[PDB]
């Protein structure tokens, strides 16, 4: 899935 | 975009039913999809993740499966606390969406409206203006059609409906019409009636009052 | 655990807002906020969400260059800035928390209670009341105010069972009116005094109107 601002 | 079309929208059953909701994506959108639960008044509950995941507290009669573009909830037997508004939303790519929602709605038996007319307040004509109100109580299923009438002349012109959400105990619902008018408008006539609709009447009732 | 927003928003055309949203009971830095509102009736829309650790964005296409999303660490809370305001705009906003299984959207796990915005021309006015006088029924009339909302209860909080308070109206004046009633026993309409109690906080407006046959 959409997860393009980043890991955390 | 993408968007998800749910499937019925508006739906009544009664409590202890078995009811499935479906969610139609545009695009294939491979697992990534949750369900959300909304009652008026809050934000939304989440329900299922992972398209049949169920999040921590929901009760074990929810269920959900789908793939790719076909996506089902399930309650095997709904409660009181299980009716509200309930929408689908992918992630698969951006925008995130969500699909245009599923009310339902508790089945009940049918129920006519109990129908009051109030004359404008002497404070209101003061102002200069007269509003006519029409109140039907309690009553199921939801339409309810409200006809107005002067001096027994169709008023096709300028009047407001208002409905209440449906009942927490009787399951039924409520709805106020108002007529406004001038003071020279109200003075100038004297019948002013409410004719009602519904199901839960073989003939429309009519309710009037005289003077103004 | 919580998400605590900002207080309900009147706004001009053109103007702009901020609403704010505050996290409580886990860490403000571990999760993505979403932004999503919802018109009066109608469905909900994503307009974005942001990276609360790096203040790392993405906003929905629609409203790319006029909403903005931003962030303050030292206090938990997130900032959602509408500009350019229109009345598409009317309607709630909520933030959301998200789950971010796997560092990836997975579902909107906690929200706020949600913050109104209303985008109006209109000016704030105070409602004038007006008795609804008669197995007997009574109400009050609230009419011509802005903005939403307003408080009803009846006899200062002890009647309470058959009351049915409306959904406002928007008229063409850009005002608000709505109807409050009540089903009482046929006949205690004598004895027994009704009051309807009106609050309209916005305008500073309290106002009890004896409602006698």
């Amino acid at each position: 899935a959409v997860g393009t601002i980043g890991a955390m | 975009d993408i968007q998800l079309t749910q499937s019925p929208s508006f739906l009544s059953a009664s409590v202890g039913d078995k009811v499935t909701i479906t969610c139609r994506a545009s695009q294939g959108v491979r697992n990534e999809l949750a369900w959300y639960q909304q009652k008026p008044g809050k934000a939304p509950n989440l329900l299922i993740y992972y398209a049949s995941t169920l999040q921590s507290g929901v009760p074990s009669r929810f269920s959900a499966t789908g793939s790719g573009t076909h996506f089902t909830l399930t309650v095997s037997s709904l409660q009181p606390e299980d009716f509200a508004t309930y929408f689908c939303q992918h992630m698969s790519s951006y925008p995130l969406t969500f699909g245009g929602g599923t009310k339902v709605e508790i089945k009940r038996t049918v129920a006519a409206p109990s129908v009051f007319i109030f004359p404008p307040s002497d404070e209101q004509l003061k102002s200069g203006t007269a509003s006519v109100v029409c109140l039907l109580n309690n009553f199921y299923p939801r339409e309810a059609k409200v006809q107005w009438k002067v001096d027994n002349a169709l008023q096709s012109g300028n009047s407001q409906e208002s409905v209440t959400e449906q009942d927490s105990k009787d399951s039924t619902y409520s709805l106020s019409s108002t007529l406004t008018l001038s003071k020279a408008d109200y003075e100038k006539h004297k019948v002013y009636a409410c004719e009602v609709t519904h199901q839960g009447l073989s003939s429309p009732v009519t309710k009037s009052f005289n003077r103004g | 655990k919580v998400l605590v927003q900002s207080g309900a928003e009147v706004k001009k055309p053109g103007a702009s807002v901020k609403v704010s949203c505050r996290a409580f009971g886990y860490t403000f830095t571990g999760n993505p906020l979403h932004w999503v509102r919802q018109a009066p009736g109608q469905g909900l829309e994503w307009l974005g969400w942001i990276n609360p650790h790096s203040g790392d964005t993405f906003t929905s296409q629609k409203f790319q260059g006029r909403v903005y999303m931003t962030r303050d660490k030292s206090i938990n809370t997130a900032f959602l800035d509408v500009t350019r305001l229109t009345s598409d705009d009317t309607g709630i906003y909520y933030c959301a928390r998200d789950k971010y299984y796997g560092n990836e959207a997975v579902g909107m796990d906690v929200w706020g209670q949600g913050t109104s915005v209303t985008v109006s021309s209109a000016s704030t006015k105070g409602p004038s009341v007006f008795p609804l006088a008669p197995t007997a029924a009574l109400g009050c009339l609230v009419k011509d105010y802005f903005p939403e909302p307003v408080t009803v209860s009846w006899n200062s909080g002890a009647l309470t069972s058959g009351v049915h308070t409306f959904p406002a109206v928007l008229q063409s004046s850009g005002l608000y009116s709505l109807s409050s009633v009540v089903t009482v026993p046929s006949s205690s309409l004598g004895t027994q005094t009704y009051i309807c109690n009106v609050n309209h906080k916005p305008s500073n407006t309290k106002v009890d109107k004896k409602v006698e046959p």
